[PDB]
C-alpha cells in the first residue's frame, strides 16, 4: 500500500530527530570533558529502531519483482491484438461508412 | 595577541569568498533546472524528429 | 474514475495495438477536453491514436483539430508528416499522400514508416500482387 | 579530538556535497544533450539488420524443422546461392569522440583542482577509519602540520571521496544505467565469421521430443475466470 | 526456460535501488553511532544481511521464477554498496561527532 511510502518518511525523520540528540550529547561531552566516551542508550536504541523500520519501509518502497519468463505477461496476449500491426493500417474498410462521415 | 604556528589550519580563511561560493550554487542549480528542461525537450524532439 | 486512471488505460491500449477505435476515441475525447492541462507532454503521444481512431471512428472533426496542433507544435516532422499522410488516405485521397511520402523519402531514406504506408495505399488500392512485391522489396 | 570550526561545515563541508551532487547532474544532462545519432545510409543498416537475422537464427533455430534450417544454411552460406559472397563494399570524427570521452573523468579532476586552490588550508571532516601515515601528502594538501593524524583529510580528497560515492546515489535518482559517473565498424570480416561461425554450427530440432515432455504432465488450466 | 530481458533488467535495477538506499542508510547510521574504525566496517556487513534477509522475505517463496538463484541477493553489488556506506559514514560522523 501507499501507507509504506509514509511510513519511511516517519523513519527518516526519526533518524533526523537522532541525528539533533546526537549533535547535543556532543556538546554534552565538548562541555564536560569527562571520561564518559559513551553515547546514552536511548539515543543509540532509537538509531537502531529507526534503521530497521526504515530498512523495513523501503524493502517494499523499491517496488514489486518481476517474472524471468517471458510467457508470462504474454499468456493473456490475445490473438485478436497482435495481428493489427498499427503501421499498416488501411482505412477502407466498413467502419468508416457505418459511422458518421 | 594570538599566534598561529600551522597557519591557522582548522579556522575558515579571512578572506573567503562568499560571494563567489554562494554564486556558483545558485547560479549552478538555475543551470541544472535548464539543463534539464533543455535534456527533457530534446529527449522529446528525438522521439518525435 | 481519475484522470490517472484513463490515463494508464489508454497506455495499456496502447502497448498491445488494440482497434476498439470507439473506446479509445472517446477516452482520448475525454482526457484532451477536460484533463489536458492534468499532465505534461504524456498526452501528445495521446494525440496520435486519438486522431487514428477518429479516422477509424470514422469522426472526421477532430481530426483536423489534433492534426493541426500537432503540425504548430512540430514543424517539419516526418511523424507527423506521415500522419497528414493517414489524414489524407482517410478519404482515399492517394496521389497527394504518395507524393507525400515520397518527398519524406527524398528528405530521409532510412525512414521506415513512409514505406509501410505506401504499401498500405497499394493494398487499400486492391493491388494485391504489387504490394507484395513491394513489401518484398522493402524487406530486402 | 579537534575543536574544529563549525563555520568550516556550513561552508566547505556542505557545498562541497552540494557542488559534487549538482555537477554530477549536469554532466549526464550535458551528456545525453551533446549525443546525436550519426546519419546511416540504407546499407549499413540493411547489413546490419541481416547479420543480426542471421546471428538469432543461430541462437534459436531449435524451434524450426530440419529442412527450414538447412535452407537458411544454403541461403547464408553457400557459393551457389550467392548470399554473403557477392554482400561487401586531424579528422573531425576521431578528435569529437576522444573529446567525449575526455570528458567524462577530466571535468571532475579539473573541479577537484578547483577545489583543492578554493578550499587550501583547512581540515574538513575526519575520516571514520585509521588511514595510513604514507597516505598524508595527498589526503591533507596544504596542511603545514606533521604529527597530525592521518584519519584528518583536506577539501580536495573529501571531495573526491564525495564524488567516488554519489554514482550509486545517482543510479537511485537518475535513472538505471545513468552516465554520470567517474568510470559493426567492418562488415566483411563480420560477413565472413558469420560464414565460418554458421558453417560451425549445427541443427538440433528442439521439437523432436515435445510431445513426449507434454504428455507426462497434466496441462495447467486453473485460474480460467 | 525463456528469460526476458526486460524483466530480469527490472529486477536487477530494483535490487540494486535497495541496496544503494540501504548502504547509504547504514552509513548514516554509522555515523550517527560514531563507530570508528574496523568496528564500523563490520556494522555494514552486518546491514548488508539483513537486507538479504529482507530480501529473501521479500522474494519468499516460489523465488525461482524471479532469479536463477539467491546469488544476486547476497553479493549483488557489494562494493558498490561499500562506497556509498563509506561516503554517506564520513558525512554522518563528519557533521554529528567532529563538530
Ligand atoms: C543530518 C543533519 C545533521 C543534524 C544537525 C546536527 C547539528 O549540527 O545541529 C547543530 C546545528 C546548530 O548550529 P548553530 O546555528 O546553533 O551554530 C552556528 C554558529 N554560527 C551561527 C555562528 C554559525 O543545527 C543544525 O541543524 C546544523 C545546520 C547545518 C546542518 C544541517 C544540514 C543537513 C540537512
Ligand atoms: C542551493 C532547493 C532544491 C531545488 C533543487 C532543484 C534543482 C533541479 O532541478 O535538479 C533536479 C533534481 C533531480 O530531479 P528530480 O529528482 O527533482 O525529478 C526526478 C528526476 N527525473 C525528472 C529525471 C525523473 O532534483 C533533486 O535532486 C533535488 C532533491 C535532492
Ligand atoms: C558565475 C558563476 C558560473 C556559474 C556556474 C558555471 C556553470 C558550469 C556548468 C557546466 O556546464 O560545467 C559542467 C562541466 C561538465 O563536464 P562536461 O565536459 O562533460 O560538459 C561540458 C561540455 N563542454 C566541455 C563542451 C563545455 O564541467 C565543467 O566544465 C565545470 C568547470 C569548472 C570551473 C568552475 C567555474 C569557477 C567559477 C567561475
Ligand atoms: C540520511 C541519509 C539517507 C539518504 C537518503 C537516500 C535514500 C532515501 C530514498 C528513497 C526514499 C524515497 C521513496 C519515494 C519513492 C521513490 C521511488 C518510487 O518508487 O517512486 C517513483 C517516482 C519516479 O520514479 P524515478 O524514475 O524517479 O526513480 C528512479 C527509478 N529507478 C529506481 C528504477 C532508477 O519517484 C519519484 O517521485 C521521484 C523521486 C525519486 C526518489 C528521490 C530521492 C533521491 C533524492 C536525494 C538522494 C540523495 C541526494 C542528497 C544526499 C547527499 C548526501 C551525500
Ligand atoms: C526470522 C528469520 C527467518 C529467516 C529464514 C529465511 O531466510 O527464509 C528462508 C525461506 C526461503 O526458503 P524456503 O524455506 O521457503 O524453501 C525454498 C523455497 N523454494 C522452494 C521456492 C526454493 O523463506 C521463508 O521463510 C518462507 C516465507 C513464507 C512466509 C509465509
Amino acid at each position: 500500500p501507499s501507507l509504506w511510502k509514509g511510513l519511511v518518511g516517519i523513519g527518516l525523520f526519526a533518524l533526523a530527530h537522532a541525528a539533533f540528540s546526537a549533535a547535543q550529547h556532543r556538546s554534552y561531552m565538548r562541555l564536560t570533558e569527562k571520561e564518559d566516551e559513551s553515547l546514552p542508550i536511548d539515543i543509540v536504541l532509537q538509531t537502531l529502531l529507526a534503521f530497521a523500520v526504515t530498512c523495513y519501509g523501503i524493502v517494499h518502497i523499491a517496488g514489486e519483482f518481476k517474472d524471468m519468463d517471458a510467457t508470462s505477461e504474454l499468456k493473456n496476449k490475445t490473438f485478436d491484438t497482435l495481428r493489427n500491426h498499427p503501421s499498416f493500417y488501411v482505412f477502407n474498410h466498413r467502419g468508416r461508412v457505418l459511422f458518421r462521415p | 595577541t594570538r599566534v598561529y604556528p600551522s597557519k591557522q589550519f582548522d579556522v575558515l580563511k579571512d578572506d573567503y569568498d562568499y560571494v563567489l561560493i554562494s554564486s556558483v550554487l545558485f547560479g549552478l542549480v538555475f543551470a541544472t533546472m535548464i539543463t534539464k528542461r533543455l535534456a527533457q525537450v530534446k529527449l522529446l524532439n528525438r522521439a518525435w524528429r | 474514475v481519475t484522470w490517472e486512471e484513463m490515463r494508464d488505460k489508454m497506455r495499456k491500449w496502447r502497448e498491445e495495438n488494440s482497434r476498439n477505435s470507439e473506446q479509445i476515441v472517446e477516452v482520448g475525447e475525454e482526457l484532451i477536453n477536460e484533463y489536458a492541462s492534468k499532465l505534461g507532454d504524456d498526452i501528445w503521444i495521446i494525440y496520435e491514436q486519438v486522431m487514428i481512431a477518429a479516422l477509424d471512428y470514422g469522426r472526421d472533426d477532430l481530426a483536423l483539430f489534433c492534426l493541426q496542433e500537432l503540425r504548430r507544435q512540430f514543424p517539419g516532422s516526418h511523424r507527423v508528416k506521415r500522419l497528414t499522410g493517414m489524414r489524407f488516405e482517410a478519404m482515399e485521397r492517394y496521389d497527394d499522400a504518395i507524393q507525400l511520402y515520397d518527398r519524406i523519402l527524398q528528405e530521409d531514406p532510412t525512414n521506415t514508416a513512409a514505406r509501410k504506408r505506401k504499401i498500405a495505399i497499394r493494398k487499400a488500392q486492391g493491388k494485391n500482387v504489387e504490394a507484395i512485391r513491394e513489401l518484398n522489396e522493402y524487406l530486402e | 579530538e579537534l575543536l574544529l570550526d563549525s563555520n568550516i561545515r556550513l561552508w566547505v563541508v556542505l557545498p562541497i556535497v552540494i557542488i559534487t551532487f549538482f555537477v554530477g547532474m549536469i554532466r549526464h544532462y550535458v551528456s545525453i544533450l551533446l549525443q546525436s545519432d550519426k546519419k546511416l545510409t540504407q546499407e549499413q543498416v540493411s547489413d546490419s539488420q541481416v547479420l543480426i537475422r542471421s546471428r538469432v537464427l543461430r541462437e534459436n533455430g531449435k524451434y524450426i524443422p530440419k529442412q527450414s534450417f538447412l535452407t537458411r544454411k544454403y541461403y547464408f552460406n553457400n557459393p551457389e546461392d550467392g548470399f554473403f559472397k557477392k554482400t561487401k563494399r586531424d579528422p573531425t570524427m576521431l578528435t569529437d569522440m576522444m573529446k567525449g570521452n575526455v570528458t567524462n573523468v577530466l571535468p571532475m579532476i579539473l573541479i577537484g583542482g578547483w577545489i583543492n586552490m578554493t578550499f587550501s588550508g583547512f581540515v574538513t571532516t575526519k575520516v571514520p577509519f585509521p588511514l595510513t601515515l604514507r597516505f598524508k601528502p595527498m589526503l591533507q594538501q596544504g596542511i603545514e602540520l606533521l604529527t597530525l593524524d592521518a584519519s584528518w583529510v583536506s577539501s580536495a580528497s573529501w571531495y573526491f571521496l564525495n564524488v567516488f560515492g554519489l554514482r550509486s546515489i545517482y543510479s537511485l535518482i537518475l535513472g538505471q544505467d545513468n552516465a554520470a559517473d567517474q568510470s559493426p565498424a567492418d562488415t566483411n570480416k563480420a560477413f565472413k565469421t558469420e560464414w565460418e561461425a554458421l558453417e560451425l554450427t549445427d541443427h538440433q530440432w528442439a521439437l523432436d521430443d515435445v510431445e513426449e515432455e507434454l504428455m507426462a504432465k497434466d496441462l495447467h488450466f486453473e485460474g480460467m475466470f | 526456460p525463456f528469460i526476458s530481458e526486460a524483466a530480469v533488467r527490472g529486477n536487477a535495477a530494483v535490487l540494486d535501488y535497495c541496496r544503494t538506499s540501504v548502504s547509504a542508510l547504514s552509513g548514516a547510521t554509522a555515523g550517527i553511532l560514531g563507530l570508528t574504525g574496523l568496528y564500523g566496517f563490520i556494522f555494514y556487513l552486518l546491514a548488508s544481511v539483513l537486507l538479504s534477509l529482507l530480501l529473501i522475505l521479500k522474494a519468499g517463496r516460489r523465488w525461482n521464477k524471479y532469479f536463477k538463484s539467491r546469488r544476486p541477493l547476497f553479493t549483488g553489488g557489494l562494493i558498490g554498496g561499500l562506497f556509498t556506506y563509506v561516503l554517506f559514514w564520513t558525512f554522518l560522523y563528519g557533521m554529528v561527532h567532529v563538530y
